[PDB]
């Protein structure tokens, strides 16, 4: 997620506020090994196991 | 040799210096870069240029001329112009913060910090000069900051080197337009701390110029970019003396020790007469007689003050150009002569004439004409205690109501100087009304 | 060298710095996203005014925005310029607020208001040195005023050395919406007067009239109301990032504006509005900038001073225009009517010339005046709070909050004193 | 708006200017002048 | 954006322009109803119905207009005296009212937003498995040869 | 272009003759028949327009 500001430690009712937002910037391109990708026969690297 | 210090404070300052310093490179054949063309003429710092600049061993041209500013706008502009490379970097001085228009602001609470470095370059400029016969200040009595600042380093000047001469040319406040209402608070303050460490004044009325301008320039749309020059070519023919062989030379000790009466009244005006067109003066005469009737002719001086509501004292002729003594006294004697012009008893004669066979010049996308005969004039007289009755008569009021006194106070000050100054200006009055008197 | 950081206090104040920031920015030439594009050396070099500076030339506005209405904050960020605005301040409460002035003056905000102080001091250090603050924000909105009065007092004291330039609106002479108005700016004002320096008071009856008259489309929305006063104070803070043969500080401008303390309300005015047809049907001249400048139809702030007279008046120009015409455009009002203004001082105007023309013409101007004619608006603030206290209605809750009459009593005679001090010297 | 250059090629900023120079904070070198000649070599990002 | 009515009972023509709302510009009508004459290298006749196909261009009184568009009804009129039609243009887009009403849409708010869930597909596919066999190769390091993986 | 060229013979070398006449007469005719050839091109298209 993407929260955008907390203010709660302004005082306490609860464990503070987490306002979000509406535009994700810094979302990150992490790929990962899907059910597609997968048959007797390919190319499949494990942290450096090939 | 023959050498001054050339000193420029506020956004109106560079105004002006920009202007007269690039008017200063033409006629010594000066490129924006700072060394000549093929034909040499280099030496142990020796030919005409000197008594502006001081060509260094590098061959370039660095003027001694400071120019103060507390606003960064104008000195980065200045700074990033086009002449930019022959200004010396830290004698282009910049602050952060203004005056606010407040004499007090740019005298006490900010200039303090900024005269040190400032003695500093001027001694060290000092130290270098030979004859260092005097001083060349650009400022303004209504100054928004250059106004405190300068009267406080005139004062350390006049503490520190007690013999040479202190020249001033100033927008003084237009009569009846105002920019704002601090003018006549600033102009008094400024006037009344000066009287008795400035040695001679000039003033100058951007109305009358306007006034000229349209006259015989007629030209509606011109600005800063006429006006500045004008005054350049006024500042250049005061200098031509001093810069160039002639006949007969006449020297600011001889302005000083003559167009003075007498002490406190320094306050001559001036005026260049032919003043006009390239078209006009193409396919029209010039020569003595016209334009000395001309420099007599009450319309085109630069403050709006009635000659013959007022009375002369001094005058002195610079002619520049081709010129003969005889028709110059022939002129001279006609004009005494004439009756109207009504000369103070005191004064049998009051002329004194300097003479320089060089021609002025022509700035290239100028307006100005080709010149053989300039005259350039410089007189005293009465008829201008109509401007301190003006701006006393202004600030009564002022002081009498009481407004924009909490700026100042604020900034820690009382009333006694205020009130001090209109006395001072009252003793103006007293002692012209006593000279008018025979 | 010198610096700005704005306060963008309220639900007003909120969509007021969107449309004013935009503004801004637009003209500046940094696109939406960040990422400025290469046009002009001269804003290049003056951004530091208000924008400071990132990795990669995505710039960061110093601005504090808030609000206690989630919501306002959500749809600020939603709009075009939300990502050229930072979470870091973005600070908020949890509560409504009712528009209680009370509420906002002693029991939220006496918690709100450490956090803004910290990030704003932090900011503050960040620079090197400013000369005062811009606020936007409401009188008769109810969190503006309980907000920023504690915040003008508190930062008073912090700094004594700065101007306090303010900016609120000011609630509808004819319907009032919030029918606790009365209440909430006779206390803001209280404070108000103590507090600022220098004020623009701002009505939109004028603007709805303008609306009529020049933008002529009859059709608007608040956000053309923003457009225009953002315009506005684009000008007036033009002069400083911009080259000229002028002064531009606002301390320039104040000093020579305000002659006594007790003086502070100030009237917006702006140059030529152009219609449906007037491009292709106006020939922009000095003759009409001035004419139209000094229009009384043009005037859009308070009410027209045909009642009463000017104290003093400044005008910013900016184009390549020269100094004589504006001389002489000051001599013929001044001898076309030389009996609107006061005989006590002289030259009651102002003048400024910037060189730098703005975005899609070549000149342009803007009038600031102080004329005695705030009388009638803060009179007619008089009889509502009167007729209303005769009767004490609605003060049960303000007495559970826990404060007194009294204090309304002080308050409504500091109000009578601006009333007696502006009559006693313009009659 | 109309208007004229400034910032020309590297040589340039006689030290003493107030402003922004554009993508100033590489500054491990030392001279105004370098300073300035690698902040005008570098408008190379577009 | 203008329309254009000819009326052939006097042979005239008037032409207005459509009403728009928050137009910021006059409306209403344009030139009357009545004859229209050519620009003058010559002026005694008038505009006849012989000279009028889409994507072309008029000019009346100096104000030159460029046709795009047709009815129906035009279609069968000129279908039964006979010019033939061009193919049909294309009319562009007002740059200025785009791009305004197009900001007054982007004010047309519906507070949106986007989150995350977990369960349903936890669930749908709880306590399921694929199970699939492979082999790395290792004679590669000098020491390791071979080993299975599941 | 001969008309044109032929108007540069400098003090009296000039003389208005027959050739001037014809070429002049020439002109005419040229002007005529296209006024001619533009009529016809109308009365065809017309026509056409009926066979449509
Ligand atoms: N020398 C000069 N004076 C000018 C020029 N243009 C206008 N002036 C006059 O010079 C005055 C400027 O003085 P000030 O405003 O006091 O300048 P300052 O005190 O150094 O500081 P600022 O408030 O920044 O201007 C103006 O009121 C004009 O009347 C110009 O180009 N050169
Ligand atoms: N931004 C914005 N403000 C408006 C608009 N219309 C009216 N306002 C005024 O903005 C005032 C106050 O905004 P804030 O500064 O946030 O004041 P507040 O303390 O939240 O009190 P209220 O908004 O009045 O409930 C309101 O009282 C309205 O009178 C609008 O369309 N946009």
């Amino acid at each position: 997620r993407a929260v955008l500001n907390v203010y709660g430690g302004l005082s306490e009712w609860r464990a503070d506020g987490y306002l979000l937002d509406k535009y994700q910037l810094g979302k990150v391109e992490q790929d990962f090994y899907t059910d597609q990708d997968l048959s007797i026969g390919a190319t499949i690297n494990v942290w450096g196991r090939k | 040799m023959r050498e001054c210090i050339s000193i420029h404070v506020g956004q109106a300052g560079v105004q002006i210096g920009n202007a007269c310093w690039e008017l200063y490179c033409l006629e010594h054949g000066i490129q924006p870069d700072g060394q000549m063309p093929s034909d040499k003429t280099i030496g142990g710092g020796d030919d005409s240029f000197n008594t502006f600049f001081s060509e260094t061993g590098a061959g370039k041209h660095v003027p001694r001329a400071v120019f103060v500013d507390l606003e960064p706008t104008v000195v980065d502009e200045v700074r990033t112009g086009t002449y930019r490379q022959l200004f010396h970097p830290e004698q282009l001085i910049t602050g952060k913060e203004d005056a606010a228009n407040n004499y007090a602001r740019g005298h006490y609470t900010i200039g303090k910090e900024i005269v040190d470095l400032v003695l500093d370059r001027i001694r060290k400029l000092a130290d270098l000069c030979t004859g260092l016969q005097g001083f060349l200040i650009f400022h303004s009595f209504g100054g928004g900051t250059g106004s405190g600042f300068a009267s406080l380093l005139m004062e350390r000047l006049s503490v520190d080197y007690g013999k040479k001469s202190k020249l001033e040319f100033a927008i003084y406040p237009a009569p009846q337009v105002s920019t704002a209402v601090v003018e006549p608070y600033n102009s008094i303050l400024t006037t009344h701390t000066t009287l008795e460490h400035s040695d001679c004044a000039f003033m100058v009325d951007n109305e009358a110029i306007y006034d000229i301008c349209r006259r015989n320039l007629d030209i509606e749309r011109p600005t800063y970019t006429n006006l500045n020059r004008l005054i350049g070519q006024i500042v250049s023919s005061i200098t031509a003396s001093l810069r160039f062989d002639g006949a007969l030379n006449v020297d600011l000790t001889e302005f000083q020790t003559n167009l003075v009466p007498y002490p406190r009244i320094h306050f001559p005006l001036a005026t260049y007469a032919p003043v006009i067109s390239a078209e006009k003066a193409y396919h029209e005469q010039l020569s003595v007689a016209e334009i000395t009737n001309a420099c007599f002719e009450p319309a085109n001086q630069m403050v709006k003050c009635d000659p013959r509501h007022g009375k002369y004292m001094a005058c002195c002729m610079l002619y520049r150009g081709d010129v003969v003594p005889k028709d110059v006294n022939a002129a001279i004697a006609t004009i005494k002569t004439k009756r109207t012009i009504q000369f103070v008893d005191w004064c049998p004669t009051g002329f004194k004439v300097g003479i320089n066979y060089q021609p002025p010049t022509v700035v290239p996308g100028g307006d100005l004409a080709k010149v053989q005969r300039a005259v350039c004039m410089l007189s005293n007289t009465t008829a201008i205690a109509e401007a301190w009755a003006r701006l006393d008569h202004k600030f009564d009021l002022m002081y009498a109501k009481r407004a924009f006194v909490h700026w100042y106070v604020g900034e820690g000050m009382e009333e006694g100087e205020f009130s001090e100054a209109r006395e001072d200006l009252a003793a103006l009055e007293k002692d012209y009304e006593e000279v008018g008197v025979d | 060298m010198r610096e700005i950081v704005h306060l963008q206090a309220g639900q007003c104040g909120n969509q007021i710095g969107a449309k004013f920031w935009e503004v801004i920015s637009d003209e500046h030439g940094i696109d939406p996203t960040g990422t400025y594009h290469g046009d002009s050396d001269l804003q290049l070099e003056r951004i530091n005014v208000y924008y400071n500076e990132a990795t990669g030339g995505k710039y960061v506005p110093r601005a504090v925005l808030v609000d206690l209405e989630p919501g306002t904050m959500d749809s600020v960020r939603s709009g075009p310029f939300g990502q050229i605005f930072r979470p870091d301040n973005f600070v908020f409460g949890q509560s409504g607020a009712g528009n209680n002035w009370a509420k906002g003056h002693y029991t939220e905000g006496a918690e709100l208001v450490d956090s803004v102080l910290d990030v704003v001091r932090k900011e503050a250090e960040s620079c090197d040195c400013l000369q005062g603050f811009q606020l936007t924000h409401s009188l008769g909105g109810g969190t503006g005023s309980g907000m920023g009065t504690l915040l003008i007092s508190k930062i008073r004291e912090e700094y004594p050395d700065r101007i306090m330039n303010t900016f609120s609106v000011v609630p509808s002479p004819k319907v009032s919406d919030t029918v606790v108005e009365p209440y909430n700016a006779t206390l803001s004002v209280h404070q108000l007067v103590e507090n600022t320096d220098e004020t623009y008071c701002i009505d939109n009856e004028a603007l709805y009239d303008i609306c009529f008259r020049t933008l002529k489309l009859t059709t608007p929305t608040y956000g053309d109301l923003n457009h225009l006063v953002s315009a506005t104070m684009s000008g007036v803070t033009t002069c400083l990032r911009f080259p000229g043969q002028l002064n531009a500080d606002l301390r320039k401008l104040a000093v020579n504006m305000v002659p006594f303390p007790r003086l502070h309300f100030f009237m917006p005015g702006f140059a030529p509005l152009t219609s449906r047809g007037s491009q292709q049907y106006r020939a922009l001249t000095v003759p009409e900038l001035t004419q139209q400048m000094f229009d009384a139809k043009n005037m859009m702030a308070a009410c027209d001073p045909r009642h009463g007279r000017y104290l003093t008046v400044a005008a910013v120009f900016r184009g390549r225009m020269s100094m004589k015409e504006v001389d002489e455009q000051m001599l013929n009002v001044q001898n076309k009517n030389s009996s609107y203004f006061v005989e006590w001082i002289p030259n009651n105007v102002k003048t400024a010339v910037c060189d730098i023309p703005p975005r899609g013409l070549k000149m342009s101007a803007t009038f600031i005046g102080n004329s005695t004619a705030i009388q009638e608006l803060f009179k007619r603030i008089s009889e509502q709070f009167t007729a209303m206290f005769r009767r004490k209605a609605f003060l049960h809750w303000y007495t559970g909050e826990g404060m007194d009459e009294m204090e309304f009593t002080e308050a409504e005679s500091n109000m009578n004193d601006l009333v007696s001090e502006y009559q006693q010297y313009q009659d | 708006t109309q208007k004229h250059n400034l910032f020309t090629p590297e040589p340039h900023y006689i030290p003493g200017y107030a402003g922004f120079y554009p993508q100033l904070r590489y500054q491990v070198g030392n001279t105004y002048g370098r300073t300035t000649a690698q902040l005008l070599t570098d408008p190379s990002v577009q | 954006y203008y329309k254009i009515y000819f009326y052939l009972e006097d042979d005239t023509i008037q032409v207005n322009e459509p009403e728009v709302i928050n137009s910021g510009l006059p409306q209403g009508t344009s030139i009357r109803r009545q004859r229209i004459p050519y620009p003058p290298p010559n002026d005694d006749q008038f505009y006849t119905v012989y000279d009028f196909n889409i994507n072309i261009s008029v000019v009346f009184y100096g104000r030159t207009f460029k046709i795009y568009d047709c009815d129906p009804f035009t279609k069968n009129f000129l279908k039964k005296i006979g010019i033939k039609l061009n193919p049909p243009g294309q009319c562009p887009l007002d740059p200025y009212m785009k791009m305004r009403r197009e900001t007054l849409e982007f004010v047309d708010p519906f507070r949106p937003y986007q989150s995350f869930d977990t369960l349903k597909r936890f669930i749908q596919y709880d306590g399921k498995v694929l199970r699939f066999f492979c082999l790395w190769d290792d004679s590669t390091s000098l020491f390791g040869d071979r080993r299975e993986f599941v | 272009t001969r008309l044109e060229t032929r108007t540069h013979r400098p003090n009296v070398e000039l003389c208005r003759d027959i050739a001037q006449y014809r070429l002049i007469k020439e002109i005419q005719e040229i002007n005529h028949n296209v006024a001619r050839l533009k009529e016809t091109l109308a009365q065809a298209q017309t026509q056409l327009k009926a066979l449509y």
